[PDB]
RNA sequence: GAAGCCAGAGGAAACUCUGGUGGAGGCUCGCUGACGUGCAAGAUCGUCAAAUCUGAGCAUGGGGGCGAAAG
């Protein structure tokens, strides 16, 4: 009761063939312009240096290694041997493969055989500033002609455009209340509940008389 | 036969892509071949062979597309795997929207694709193109109908809802059955509605040498860095996941009860009660105010409305965590109890009161009438310090709707009324003797407040008509009643 | 309708701003020709169409 | 049939001439008399498959027997662990038969 | 239900009425007799509203002379009384049964005098 | 003196008793406060601090309030 507590050479697959019959003959044998190709390599160091950067953190690691794989990117399916010149073995004490398949479990139950979303604070102002009667339409619209205007970004690689978006965010003030409305609008269904709120309060008065017994 | 040669070239395919699996990577395709026969027998064995090798050979783990001697083994062979596991999905979709209707003999195809289909749904979820799975359960379950293919189809979705601990699999499935109630415009079974209800997220020395006892050391630590990492990321990520299927669940929730739709409405107050105390702490009160717009819609069948949010109501408070709320979150119950109070004479006029382990979804009328007053006259906290005025005031109405009521009705209400006694007392026991009758007011039958009505002032005597009443389990009612007013 | 006002609160409207309209005190939110001027003035991909 | 397959081994243990062990499997087979050779299932990848070697060098008839070592001597009527044998006289069984 | 099977009700609400004269047991026809009443063809807007609107104001009242004399009264006749009450709110705002409606004022008149007069004894 | 082992006697067994072997232990010997729960007129349960000694080298943490945490 306490006890219950590459590949090497098989006779399975070479039982009752012309091939074993071959092998135990035992006779000798041993075995004898446009820049698209630069653009190809030029993204996929860069693919490279943004995972391997990344990856310094690990809650990355994590989060990459818990993240699924997206339908939307599988798509595109549907929707010599140098020779010299010179009754089975393994028996089973009972096609037997068919009767053995099919004699499982699961074949014998079987009978009868576009939407605009206002994330960023910075947009929410000018959300708060238009729909006021403070900024009008023309406002806006001779306003957007400025030095970040009629900038391409089309076919631009990524490296190119990535340097540009963190070093050109143009700087325009944001106010408290567009503020305000971006967390209320981005905030969690279970954010704040009943039980989270009572164990942050009851972990606050306990803080304080955990003071309360150092000053004593 | 032509139907026996299958049957070794389906056991060919299988047997060795259980012993060596890369090895063969056209056998998943070689298994699409062997599956257009127009004989209809060996249809019905490929998707049960098919339904078998991808239990055994898919793996744990999501594979990316390439894109773009070992390694391309392994990859000519998974990629193979893909092709073969989509091209089954979509020929088990055509096979169960086929015809129903065929020879008694055995069910034709469509059972033995729902069956493979459940089974690949709780056996495989993690893998690719489980949208494509479930799509085809949530396609049967909008057909409303009682079939046995509809309900093999409900068990599935259930089980994997109360099985799946990450939530990935449970969102796209609560999004389609989401996205299925407003397109059928809410016409469903209402055994999917209670399919929200079965959510869980919401609820002997091996010598080493040198070289591998130092790698197995830093294997050690970096699993040990590896390990606060994921925990906090699955942590961070459950919530998220949960904050977006009670997203879902309490839209289709509020859009029924915008939509007025009978059957649905008495199972979505059961989930609503069962699940508001996850929601955030200002949402509670705007619940307990909608239910108040509810039943003053009503109050323009309609008993079984009000009694239904009323319950509902006395069932949020019921819990614990909304209990000890009470002072902060500015909930009073007043609304209900006074208006319980006002129906009591309509409803014993209304004689649909009895018609043939949940808590709000309840059948009949007499028993949504009968927890309503079990929360408000016995509630589980603060049994003791509940006022005696309210007491008395519902004593007497609910013995004068005992006179009027169906046989089962009344004596359930004798029931209520004997459990008062026995738990109150003296609180209650003056308004049985004459003697000790108030003479501050007069007794206001009908009135608009629970605490107007002066209910001291007045004396019970349905006793006398009851003892009477036909039934002897009503008789036998007041006699244990009157028991326990002499046992005080 | 408190139900409405709930629904607002888990999927908040396209438009939705947190102001008050001063005409009528119903929540105040931008139309559709106002949230297409917004992107194009954030992205600044063309500042004007034709 | 694991029962019946059990029977016939009692039986050939007990009437006929059997050798259990790896050393005496081996010397068996060296001498080429042997009939019949037992493996069972936990026994070592190296040591299944130097024993596969010799019996088709032989040209003698190899089971891989489904139980353990444990399960095989427990088969046997023997109380310690046998995980190959071989059988050199089939006594009064049809085990060499089938 | 409904106003095809109307005159089986009649006759067996009779049966149930004759029962509870000769016994000395309770037999609740309250929800009955006011259901019966209140179906659509009342409320809708000839000689046959007004037969069974004439017979009803009889059930209503045998129902209620029995158990006259019990002290009980002014709470067994209390969920009736308020129920036309209502009844005569609809049709001051239905059907143009004037003296069918005259009929049911002095039916609650009486119901309510003999809750009043049974109070002081 | 714990499992475990040896021997003898009961019991169909499991176990029981005796005599020994063995030498595990949040066991002993030398010279209480702060809180929480409470659904009553406070009972009952749970958390926290008091944390092998020592030479030579070394790193980090500290206040308040707000907030669900992140900040």
């Amino acid at each position: 009761q306490m006890h219950m507590t590459g590949a090497f050479f098989r006779l399975k697959e070479i039982d009752q063939t012309d091939a074993l019959r071959r092998i135990a003959k035992g006779k000798m044998a041993m075995l004898t312009e446009d820049g698209d190709q630069l653009e190809r390599e030029l993204d996929a160091m860069y693919e490279h240096y943004k995972e391997r950067k990344a990856s310094q953190d690990a809650k990355y690691r994590a989060k990459r290694a818990r993240q699924e794989v997206d339908d939307e990117e599988w798509e595109g399916l549907s929707a010599r041997l140098e020779e010299d010149s010179s009754k089975p073995l393994i028996k089973d004490l009972s096609s037997k493969r068919a009767r053995g398949f099919f004699s499982q479990d699961v074949f014998q139950k079987i009978p009868g055989l576009p939407n605009i979303d206002i994330i960023t604070a910075e947009a929410m102002t000018l959300a708060h500033q238009l729909a006021t009667g403070e900024k009008t339409k023309a406002d806006l619209i001779d306003e957007g002609y400025n030095k970040y205007a009629f900038k391409q970004k089309e076919g631009l690689p990524d490296w190119f455009l990535e340097d540009e978006a963190k070093h050109d965010k143009p700087i325009k003030p944001i106010t408290k209340e567009a503020a305000q409305a971006i967390k209320e609008k981005l905030r969690a269904l279970n954010a704040r509940p009943i039980k989270k709120v009572a164990e942050a309060r009851a972990r606050r008065k306990l803080r304080q008389a955990k003071k309360l017994e150092k000053l004593k | 036969e032509q139907i026996r040669q299958a049957q070794e070239e389906l056991a060919k395919i299988a047997t060795q892509l259980n012993e060596n699996p890369e090895e063969y990577p056209g056998h998943f395709k070689a298994l699409a071949r062997i599956g257009e026969t127009p004989i209809l027998a060996i249809q019905k064995l490929c998707i049960v062979t098919q339904m078998a090798v991808y239990k055994d050979v898919i793996p744990g783990y999501r594979i990316r597309p390439l894109g773009e001697k070992e390694v391309k083994r392994l990859r000519t062979y998974e990629q193979a795997l893909v092709a073969g596991y989509h091209g089954y999905l979509k020929t088990l979709a055509t096979y169960a929207a086929s015809s129903i209707p065929e020879d008694r003999k055995g069910e034709p195809i469509s059972s033995i694709a729902f069956t493979c289909a459940c089974e690949l749904v709780n056996a495989v979820p993690h893998f690719n193109f489980r949208g494509d799975l479930l799509r085809i359960l949530v396609k049967k379950l909008s057909t409303r109908k009682i079939d046995r293919d509809f309900v093999k189809c409900r068990e599935a979705l259930e089980k994997l809802f109360q099985d799946d601990e990450e939530g990935n699999a449970s969102q796209e499935a609560v999004s389609l059955l989401s996205k299925m109630m407003k397109a059928r415009e809410y016409r469903v079974d209402e055994s999917v509605l209670n399919l929200f209800l079965h959510l869980r997220l919401l609820s002997k020395w091996e010598f080493r040498t040198k070289k591998q006892r130092k790698l197995l050391k830093a294997e050690k630590e970096a699993q040990k860095v590896m390990e606060q990492a994921d925990a906090t990321v699955s942590h961070e990520e459950r919530e998220r996941i949960q904050s977006e299927i009670l997203k879902m669940v309490f839209a289709t929730y509020f859009r029924i009860l915008k939509a007025r739709v009978p059957h649905l409405m008495g199972a979505v107050l059961e989930g609503l009660a069962k699940y508001a105390h996850l929601i955030n702490q200002d949402f509670f009160g705007d619940l307990l105010e909608a239910l108040k717009d509810l039943i003053r819609d009503t109050d323009r069948d309609t008993s079984r409305e009000s009694l239904l949010c009323t319950v509902t109501a006395f069932a949020l408070l019921e819990g614990q965590d909304a209990h000890n709320a009470r002072s902060d979150l500015h909930l009073d119950l007043s609304f209900f109890i006074t208006n319980l109070y006002r129906s009591l004479l309509s409803l014993s006029l209304n004689p649909d009161l009895e018609l043939g382990n949940n808590k709000i979804n309840l059948q009949t009328t007499t028993v949504l009438l009968l927890r309503c007053l079990t929360s408000v006259l016995l509630p589980p906290w603060n049994i003791r310090s509940v006022p005696p005025i309210r007491l008395a005031a519902f004593c007497k109405q609910l013995m004068t709707l005992a006179l009027q009521v169906p046989e089962k009705s009344s004596q359930a209400i004798l029931g209520l009324l004997q459990d008062v006694v026995h738990t109150h007392g003296r609180k209650v026991a003056a308004l049985w003797n004459t003697e000790e009758r108030k003479g501050d007011g007069t007794y206001k039958p009908l009135s608009e407040t629970v605490e107007g009505s002066n209910p001291f002032t007045t004396t019970i005597w349905e006793g006398e008509l009851l003892r009477k009443h036909y039934c002897p389990k009503v008789r036998e009612g007041l006699k244990a009643m009157e028991k326990e007013l002499r046992s005080i | 309708d408190a139900l409405q006002n709930l629904l607002d609160s888990i999927e908040v409207p396209e438009g939705w701003t947190g102001l008050t309209d001063p005409n009528t005190g119903k929540p105040l939110n931008l139309s559709r020709d106002e949230l297409e001027l917004i992107r194009k003035v954030q992205q600044g991909l063309i500042p004007d169409d034709v | 049939e694991a029962q019946s397959i059990g029977a016939k081994l009692a039986l050939v243990i007990k009437s006929g001439k059997v050798v259990l062990g790896y050393r005496s499997t081996l010397k068996a087979l060296r001498s080429g008399k042997a009939k019949l050779i037992l493996i069972a299932a936990n026994t070592p990848p190296l040591r299944k498959s130097e024993l596969e070697y010799y019996s088709m060098m032989s040209k003698t008839p190899v089971h891989h027997y489904s139980g353990t070592n444990i399960e095989l001597g427990t088969a046997c009527g023997k109380l310690f662990r046998c995980s190959t044998m071989a059988i050199l006289d089939a006594g009064d069984s049809d085990i060499l038969a089938d | 239900p409904t106003a095809i099977y109307f005159p089986l009700r009649f006759h067996l609400i009779r049966s149930l009425l004759r029962l509870s004269r000769a016994t000395d047991t309770y037999i609740p026809l309250a929800s009955a007799l006011l259901e019966v009443l209140q179906s659509a063809e009342m409320k809708k807007p000839r000689v046959y509203q007004d037969g069974v609107g004439e017979q009803v104001v009889e059930l209503l009242s045998e129902f209620f002379v029995l158990w006259s004399r019990n002290i009980a009264f002014p709470e067994f006749a209390l969920p009736t009384i308020v129920a036309l009450k209502r009844w005569m709110k609809e049709m001051r705002k239905g059907n143009k049964n004037a003296k069918l409606g005259s009929s049911l004022v002095v039916l609650v008149q009486k119901l309510e005098m003999n809750a009043k007069f049974i109070e002081e004894r």
